[PDB]
């Protein structure tokens, strides 16, 4: 799931991110609820280092769980 | 112009290969070709659906030509829950032995693919009945094509 | 020649700069603009060369921060032997080694987990590790 | 007892969390910058309303008729 | 002997700009240009920041609407 | 059976994608923002906050739940 | 109008091993930039294309296959070593044509009687949407 | 019989006419 | 099972929607960019300032569309087969209570059905399904290269570009030949498009090959 | 071995070596000034040895996955299958990431402790005005083993 | 005119634009409708790369200079071979 | 050491080569390129200098870094 | 000692000690009425 989760910060662009973010606030400012540190979408580069965090901790984590049951059961 | 594609100046002084690329995907968009007037925008999408229904016709006499060359249908309607309907031969040099052997089922004599878009059933349900049929039957969308 | 000058008293222990975010760079102090803020409070926490422009501080705060990397090992050291001591079958395991599990992690029973408490013999239950701690215990003659 | 009773639970703890930190921006918005007190959070101020919450439905329901709980075209800026 | 014009000081006004990032918002007016060839005289402060940090711009007089 | 009814609907996944893909082509060249004053065609551009926001709560709802339910029975 | 240009003649480039980053077969056929400054002390500096080449006394001059390469040494020149530098383009049949001050004055400051090629007096809310300008050779902007 | 003709025209020949005669068509310049 | 698969189904689509809908309103403009229209609906980004502005235009709001549908619909013909794939075998208790938790979906769908399907070749011998059980991988194959095109972007490539075209410049025996048009690397959007499509074609071959083999497999 | 190795370089009696003058005769032909300067820049620059630390004990993380499952050190080692796996596995992953960090740092060098003014080294000058040939060379040799391995 | 770029009236005249082009398109001339009394000028937008950094530095409402990419040339690709 | 295991020392041959690419390259053009001459005054980590020229997304040497992530996850 | 209570302010440091508290009351209660599947009460 990790794995898989990467995937939609490597893929996609901050720009759409953005806008979509705009939107929500919008409705927060019909509850009066616009928090005051302003919502803002992740950096360029932040994007990418999310992105390339979460999909090397998906495919490590994959193989270890792949391993230490395998090799546990077997002897 | 002066170059592909005949449709875009602005492509066609690009010297990099950026053109050949771009003039591929921005072929159909008639809006933005250059000198493009409110009847001409029409009058190419008219001629062009006639060239869409032109393959769709071309694509069924396809279907109906190999069905009953290659095919399984004067057989398989003699027994349809045990035959395997046949879609095409299968010619490929490549092939070893093995895999002559294996491909080789449906009662035919060589290599076959077995069909799996269910044409068989419902040109049984809707009354032909032999090879003669369907190859009238590829003529005549042959000709609907022309 | 090789000596040893030090200084005595750079900078002052207080807890003023605890309670003031983002001390440390000059455009990350002024406050929270948006929330891009809280993201570059984490990614330039330990870039000491953007903070300052000379070698002299540079060197005293990666020559302290290694001090605590130093410190963490340790703690982490002291845990594994600890637990090896309390919660595990090592003595057990000294007995029969060829055929019993090195377990040395045993959870509370809340929800159910207690199901993770295997089988690993030696009238123990519990998490069966794999760092190889055991043999590494015995090669010391423990 | 298996998805209503559970479910009005729930809908009375989620407002509790909506509507006090509701209140808490509103309390905190009048100030020099709303910014400081929400990344270092005023304690005391969220205590004395922190058990608001115990009555959202009643003080929210309220706000709904006196029309104070929306705003109608004053977006953005204030 | 002509009295300054738009607003004087402090006074909240309405932003009316379309592609604003403050439209429909309220700012304070911190100077107005007395120059009459001016092409964006008022000068207004706001409370937030748009994309670029930015917390002020130029503003023309029908683009401003005075609130009180 | 399974390679009929699979067909299809990848085939009408790809086809209802290309209506709003084309929808957005013609707010852009097309539209006329004087032509269509106040109809209903303009006011789906008026209060186009609420209708993202709105979808974007109907999604949050069912993805937490959908996945919550989930890992739980996992 | 005081403004005749500078009329490049032939001086003598500085020290450099050569490198890979020279100019390509785009310099025989289409064009390539020269860059003359003139130096008071002989020091080192950084080439656009990588590595570091000495500067001589005096007239120097150097060829660069770029215009962004010829402004990108032409603003470390002006910034580090408070220098002067125009520089030029070079047709392939041999006409130099005079590029950058252009008017004897950098961009950054005013010329009473530099032209306004490119301006729209109005604000960029106002242009006209993409329907006022179909099957037109207009754009919105233009 | 047929097949041993008609496979190789589509698959090595015709590809070929084709990528040939695109490749003048494309590179023309007037 | 049924009830949660359905609403799985049902998040599919409005997700789908969502990025559609959002790309249709904000075609013409929106705040971070109020004058959108004048660009047209598919332009590469509007540079970095401003905070960066990385898949704005309405045509990467359909991009982004379409992983949502091949996913949505990954999720539809899944439940599909597999409901009718017990039901076929008489085995419809199977079904009922595996899919009630993820590893059933992935034990006793996937990995279980697929025994067959992978056997189509092996150091023992081949199958009918040999043809199936390549085109299999071939899937993976050109959907593991989709990859390339979406996460490396541009400017990395066209650096690498011109080393390589000083490379063939210099080379004794190959600078007799020159390139009519010079080479760049793939321009932004084309990279998004081009990276979809073996995305899409991959996903495609992928779910065709085992949804055939798997059920030709047994016949049943 | 360690400790006579210790007993090398000069640090305050008159015995010992100098780091600066043993990387100031090693100059060649080819190569010109030499080792000349690099002891300065490495030793005003922090991100200069981590980047250069890295790589060596990132390298070494990973001979030592390669000996401990064939050299098995330690008693009741050789049969424990769990542990010789995760072993073997858990030191390639350390020493992968270390190798890779080692890249990061000399890259950061390059943008802000490097200066060709004052810390002007002769080497790392060559390696750079030739790099259109090292990338071209990496290049081909990474295609033709990628055309013959898979 | 490969690129097009285009100056409004917003401009305040401040030359954070025409120190920020990399390959000198933009330029200032003389205006009356500021307290600066300058304005930007876009005359050689040949060699326009397309570098966007030229209006990140625009401090104003939204933007006083705008660019508007077209169709591409060999120095507006920036090739350099 | 038959031949099945000679494939696959030559695959690690392959991926450490690759990877040594990316990375490589990233240190030598960190502070200039062909494209953009003045890389260096750039910084270390930036996501790119705009749409121009092409398109120059990912040129900042924390994006090689960044790129050769997957590769050591890889190799 | 002013400074002490405000850095225990910040909003990091509250959301341990809150979500603290939080994880040690829901396991509490699964502790006293475990498997919990219907609210039998009314
Ligand atoms: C027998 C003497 C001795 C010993 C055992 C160590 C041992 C160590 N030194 Mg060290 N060091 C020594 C003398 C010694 N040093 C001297 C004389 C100097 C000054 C020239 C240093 C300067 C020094 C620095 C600057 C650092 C170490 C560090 C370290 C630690 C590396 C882990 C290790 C504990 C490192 C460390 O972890 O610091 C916490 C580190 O950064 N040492
Ligand atoms: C949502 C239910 C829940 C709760 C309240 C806890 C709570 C706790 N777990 Mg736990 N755990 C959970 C789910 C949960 N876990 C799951 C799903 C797994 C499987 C991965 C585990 C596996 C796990 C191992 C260990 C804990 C441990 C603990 C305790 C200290 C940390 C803490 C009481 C530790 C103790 O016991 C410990 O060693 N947990
Ligand atoms: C006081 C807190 C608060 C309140 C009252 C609201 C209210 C609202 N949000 Mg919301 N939101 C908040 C915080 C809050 N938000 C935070 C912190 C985030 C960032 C994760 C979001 C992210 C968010 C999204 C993405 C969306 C909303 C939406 C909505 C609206 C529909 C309700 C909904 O879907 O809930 C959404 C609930 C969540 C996303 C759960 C996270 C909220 C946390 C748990 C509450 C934080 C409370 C605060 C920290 C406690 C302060 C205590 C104080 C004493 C210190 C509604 C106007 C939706 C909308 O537009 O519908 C119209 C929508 O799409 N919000
Ligand atoms: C019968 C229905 C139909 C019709 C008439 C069109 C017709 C058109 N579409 Mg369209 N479209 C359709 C279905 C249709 N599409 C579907 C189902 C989708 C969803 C996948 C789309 C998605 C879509 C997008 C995203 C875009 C278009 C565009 C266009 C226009 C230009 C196409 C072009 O030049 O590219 C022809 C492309 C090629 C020759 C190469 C494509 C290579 C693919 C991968 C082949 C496989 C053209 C008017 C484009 C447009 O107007 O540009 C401004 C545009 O941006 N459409
Ligand atoms: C594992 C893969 C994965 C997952 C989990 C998601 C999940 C999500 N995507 Mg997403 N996406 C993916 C892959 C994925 N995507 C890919 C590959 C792409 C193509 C690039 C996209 C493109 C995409 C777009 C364009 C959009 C989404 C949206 C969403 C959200 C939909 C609302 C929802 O169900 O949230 C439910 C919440 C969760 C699933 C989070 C669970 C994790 C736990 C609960 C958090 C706390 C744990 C401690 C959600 C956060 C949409 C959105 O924002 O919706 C409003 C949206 O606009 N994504
Ligand atoms: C002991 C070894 C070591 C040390 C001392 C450092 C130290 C540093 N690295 Mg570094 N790095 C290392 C290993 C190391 N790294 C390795 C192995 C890699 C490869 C993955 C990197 C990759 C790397 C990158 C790509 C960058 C740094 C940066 C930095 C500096 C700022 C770090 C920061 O603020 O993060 C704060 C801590 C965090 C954000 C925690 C992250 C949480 C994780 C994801 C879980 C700092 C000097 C940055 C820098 O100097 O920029 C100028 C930078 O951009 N490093
Ligand atoms: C499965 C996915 C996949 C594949 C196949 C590739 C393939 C490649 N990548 Mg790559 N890449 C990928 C995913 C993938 N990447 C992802 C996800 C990322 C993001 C991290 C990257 C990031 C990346 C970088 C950063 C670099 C590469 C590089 C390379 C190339 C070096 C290998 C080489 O020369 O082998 C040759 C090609 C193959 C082995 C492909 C298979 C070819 C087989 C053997 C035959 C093909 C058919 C044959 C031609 C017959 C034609 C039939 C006719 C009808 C046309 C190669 C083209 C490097 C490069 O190009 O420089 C050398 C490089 O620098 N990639
Ligand atoms: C075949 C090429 C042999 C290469 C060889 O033996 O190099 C030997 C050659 C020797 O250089 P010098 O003897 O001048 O350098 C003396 C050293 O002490 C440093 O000054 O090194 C080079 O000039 C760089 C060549 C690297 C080539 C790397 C190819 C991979
Ligand atoms: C209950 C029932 C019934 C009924 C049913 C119904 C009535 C249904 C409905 C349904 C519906 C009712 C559906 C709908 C759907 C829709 C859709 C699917 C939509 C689409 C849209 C679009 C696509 C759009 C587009 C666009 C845009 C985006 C913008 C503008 C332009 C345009 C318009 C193009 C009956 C009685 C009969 C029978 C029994 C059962
Ligand atoms: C009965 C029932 C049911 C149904 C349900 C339904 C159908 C519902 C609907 C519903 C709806 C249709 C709703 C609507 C709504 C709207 C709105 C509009 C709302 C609003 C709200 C608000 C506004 C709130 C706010 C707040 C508060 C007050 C608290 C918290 C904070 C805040 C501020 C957020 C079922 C079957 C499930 C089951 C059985 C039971
Ligand atoms: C999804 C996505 C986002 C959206 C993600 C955002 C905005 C951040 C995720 C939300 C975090 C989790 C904030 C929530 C935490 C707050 C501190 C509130 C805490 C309250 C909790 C205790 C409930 C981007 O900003 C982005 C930027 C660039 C490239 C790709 C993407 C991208 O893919
Ligand atoms: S895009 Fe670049 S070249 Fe063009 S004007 Fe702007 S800064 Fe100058
Ligand atoms: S990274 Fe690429 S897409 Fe993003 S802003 Fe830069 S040029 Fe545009």
């Amino acid at each position: 799931f990790v794995w898989a989760f990467s995937l939609m910060f490597l893929f996609s662009g901050r720009g759409y991110w953005q806008e979509l973010i705009e939107s929500i606030v919008w409705a927060h400012n019909k509850l009066k609820v616009a928090p005051a540190t302003q919502p803002r979408a992740l950096s360029i580069i932040q994007g990418r280092a999310v992105g390339v965090t979460h999909y090397l901790l998906g495919g490590i984590a994959t193989t270890w769980a792949f391993f230490l049951a395998r090799i546990i059961a077997v002897g | 112009e002066l170059r592909f594609p005949r449709f875009s100046q602005g492509l066609a002084q690009d010297p990099t290969t950026r053109r050949i690329w771009f003039g591929i995907a921005t072929a159909h968009d008639f809006e933005s070709h250059d000198d493009i007037t409110e009847e001409r925008l029409y009058q190419n999408i008219f001629a062009s659906h006639f060239g869409q229904l032109a393959i769709i016709f071309l694509w069924t006499s396809g279907n109906l030509f190999h069905v009953a060359w290659q095919g399984n249908f004067e057989s398989w309607i003699q027994d349809p829950l045990h035959v395997r309907p046949i879609a095409h031969a299968i010619w490929d040099p490549h092939f070893g032995q093995p895999a002559v052997e294996a491909f080789t089922r449906g009662g035919a004599a060589g290599p076959v693919n077995i069909a799996y878009s269910g044409v068989y059933q419902w040109w049984y349900t809707i009354g032909l009945r032999t090879n003669e049929d369907l190859y009238t039957g590829a003529l005549f969308l042959l000709f609907l094509s022309t | 020649e090789v000596k040893i000058v030090v200084d005595r008293d750079p900078v002052k222990t207080s807890f003023e700069e605890w309670a003031r975010p983002g001390h440390f760079s000059r455009t990350l102090a002024k406050g929270p603009d948006t929330t891009t803020w809280i993201w570059n409070l984490h990614a330039d926490a330990h870039d000491f060369d953007s903070h300052t422009g000379d070698l002299e501080e540079i060197s005293r705060k990666v020559f302290s921060a290694h001090f605590g990397q130093l410190s963490i090992i340790f703690l982490w050291l002291s845990g594994m032997y600890f637990h090896g001591a309390r919660f595990s079958n090592y003595e057990a395991w000294l007995s029969d080694p060829t055929h019993i599990g090195p377990s040395a992690q045993v959870v509370w029973p809340i929800v159910g987990q207690e199901i993770l408490n295997g089988d690993v013999g030696g009238g123990f239950r519990g998490i069966q590790i794999t760092s190889g701690f055991f043999q590494l215990w015995r090669a010391s003659g423990i | 007892g298996e998805f209503i009773t559970p479910g009005v639970l729930f809908l009375y703890i989620a407002g509790w969390i909506g509507w006090v930190g509701r209140s808490y921006l509103i309390a905190v918005s009048g100030e020099k910058k709303p910014a400081m007190r929400e990344i270092i959070i005023d304690v005391e101020l969220a205590a004395r309303i922190i058990p608001r919450g115990f009555i959202w439905p009643v003080a929210a329901y309220r706000e709904l008729i006196n029309g104070d709980l929306v705003v109608d075209d004053a977006d953005i800026g204030y | 002997k002509p009295p300054p014009r738009g607003p004087k000081r402090g006074t909240k006004v309405k932003i009316l700009r379309r592609e604003s990032y403050w439209y429909n918002g309220t700012g304070s007016v911190v100077t107005v240009d007395q120059d009459p060839n001016t092409r964006y005289p008022v000068v207004v402060r706001f409370a937030k920041v748009n994309y670029a940090g930015v917390s002020t711009n130029n503003y023309a007089l029908d683009e401003i609407k005075e609130v009180a | 059976q399974a390679a009929l009814y699979t067909h299809h609907q990848y085939i009408a996944g790809f086809i209802m994608t290309g209506a709003f893909a084309h929808g957005a082509i013609f707010f852009i060249r097309d539209y006329n923002p004087e032509q269509n004053e106040d109809n209903v065609l303009a006011r789906m551009l008026d209060h186009k906050e609420a209708i993202i926001s709105h979808l974007s709560w109907a999604s949050l709802f069912l993805g937490f739940h959908t996945l919550g339910l989930y890992v739980h029975n996992d | 109008g005081f403004v005749p240009p500078q009329l490049d003649p032939s001086t003598p480039s500085p020290i450099f091993g050569g490198s890979t980053g020279g100019l390509l077969r785009k310099a025989q056929v289409e064009e390539f930039y020269v860059i003359t400054w003139t130096s008071p002390k002989e020091q080192v500096f950084e080439m656009p294309t990588g590595g570091a080449a000495i500067m001589r006394e005096g007239p120097n001059l150097l060829k660069l296959a770029r215009k962004e390469q010829c402004l990108a040494l032409g603003n470390r020149l002006r910034s580090k070593y408070k220098i002067a530098y125009q520089f030029y383009r070079v047709f392939p049949n041999g006409e130099v044509q005079y590029l950058h001050p252009k008017d004897g004055v950098y961009p950054e400051k005013v010329n009473a009687g530099r032209q306004g090629v490119g301006q729209n007096f109005r604000s960029i809310g106002k242009n006209v949407s993409p329907i006022e300008v179909k099957f037109t050779g207009k754009n919105s902007f233009d | 019989n047929l097949p041993s003709i008609f496979v190789p025209l589509v698959g090595l020949v015709f590809p070929a006419i084709a990528m040939t005669s695109l490749f003048l068509y494309v590179q023309k310049k007037k | 099972g049924d009830f949660l698969v359905h609403h799985a189904i049902a998040l599919g689509l409005h997700t789908t929607t969502l990025i559609l809908v959002k790309g249709a309103l904000d075609a013409r403009g929106s705040k971070l960019m109020p004058d959108k229209k004048d660009f047209g609906y598919s332009f590469p980004c509007d540079g970095p300032g401003r905070g960066g502005t990385c898949d704005i235009s309405a045509w990467d709001a359909f991009y982004l569309a379409v992983f949502w549908m091949l996913n949505t619909i990954g999720w539809v013909t899944f439940y599909w087969h597999w409901k009718h794939i017990t039901l076929w075998q008489g085995n419809v208790s199977q079904f009922n209570e595996s899919s009630t938790y993820l590893m059933g979906w992935l034990r006793d769908y996937l990995w279980l059905n697929s025994s067959q399907l992978i056997n189509g070749y092996n150091p023992f011998g081949m199958n009918s399904l040999s043809v199936w059980a390549w085109m299999f991988l071939f899937g993976h194959l050109v959907w593991a290269t989709g990859f390339m095109f979406l996460i490396s972007w541009r400017g990395y490539w066209q650096e690498l570009i011109e080393t390589l075209a000083w490379a063939h410049e210099r080379t004794p025996l190959a600078n007799l030949i020159r390139w009519r048009d010079k080479p760049v690397a793939l321009s932004i959007v084309q990279a998004r498009l081009v990276g979809l499509a073996h995305f899409s074609v991959g996903y495609i071959f992928t779910y065709a090959a085992f949804l055939i083999a798997s059920t030709s497999g047994k016949f049943g | 071995l360690f400790l006579i190795a210790g007993h090398m370089y000069r640090t305050n009696w008159g015995i010992g070596h100098g780091l600066k003058d043993i990387l100031e005769a090693h100059k060649g032909p080819f190569t010109g000034q030499g080792h000349k300067g690099l002891y300065e820049i490495l030793t005003t620059s922090w991100h200069a040895q981590l980047s250069l630390n890295l790589a060596m004990l990132g390298s070494t993380t990973i001979v030592v996955a390669h000996h401990m499952y064939s050299m098995p050190p330690y008693p009741y080692l050789a049969t424990d299958y769990g542990t010789q796996l995760s072993l073997f596995t858990h030191h390639m992953w350390i020493g992968g990431f270390l190798i890779v960090g080692a890249a990061a740092h000399a890259a950061i060098f390059m943008v802000r402790d490097y200066d060709p003014t004052t810390r002007y080294n002769d080497l790392l000058d060559r390696v750079l005005r030739h790099r259109d040939a090292i990338i071209s060379h990496l290049n081909w040799v990474c295609i033709f083993l990628g055309f013959h391995s898979f | 005119m490969s690129h097009s770029v285009k100056i409004y009236d917003t401009c305040i005249g401040c030359t954070q634009c025409v120190r920020a082009c990399p390959t000198d398109v933009l330029e200032m001339i003389p205006w009356d409708g500021c307290k600066a009394k300058q304005i930007a000028s876009a005359p050689r937008t040949e060699d326009c790369v397309g570098c966007k950094r030229c209006e990140s530095a625009c401090p104003t409402d939204f933007l006083s200079v705008r660019v508007y990419l077209g169709p591409e040339t060999t120095r507006s690709m920036a090739l350099s071979y | 050491l038959g031949t099945a295991d000679f494939l696959v020392h030559h695959i690690h041959a392959f991926t450490i080569h690759v990877t040594v690419l990316i990375l490589l390259k990233g240190v030598l053009f960190a502070r200039s390129s062909r494209l953009i001459p003045d890389k260096a005054n750039l910084g270390f980590r930036f996501p790119c200098d705009g749409p121009g020229r092409g398109g120059t997304c990912q040129v900042s040497a924390w994006d090689h870094v960044f790129l050769g992530l997957f590769w050591m996850y890889n190799a | 000692m002013r400074d002490i209570k405000t850095y225990l302010s910040v909003a990091p440091v509250l959301s341990t000690l809150w979500f603290g508290a939080l994880a040690g009351l829901l396991i509490e209660i699964n502790r006293l009425f475990p498997d919990a599947l219907s609210f039998p009460f009314f």
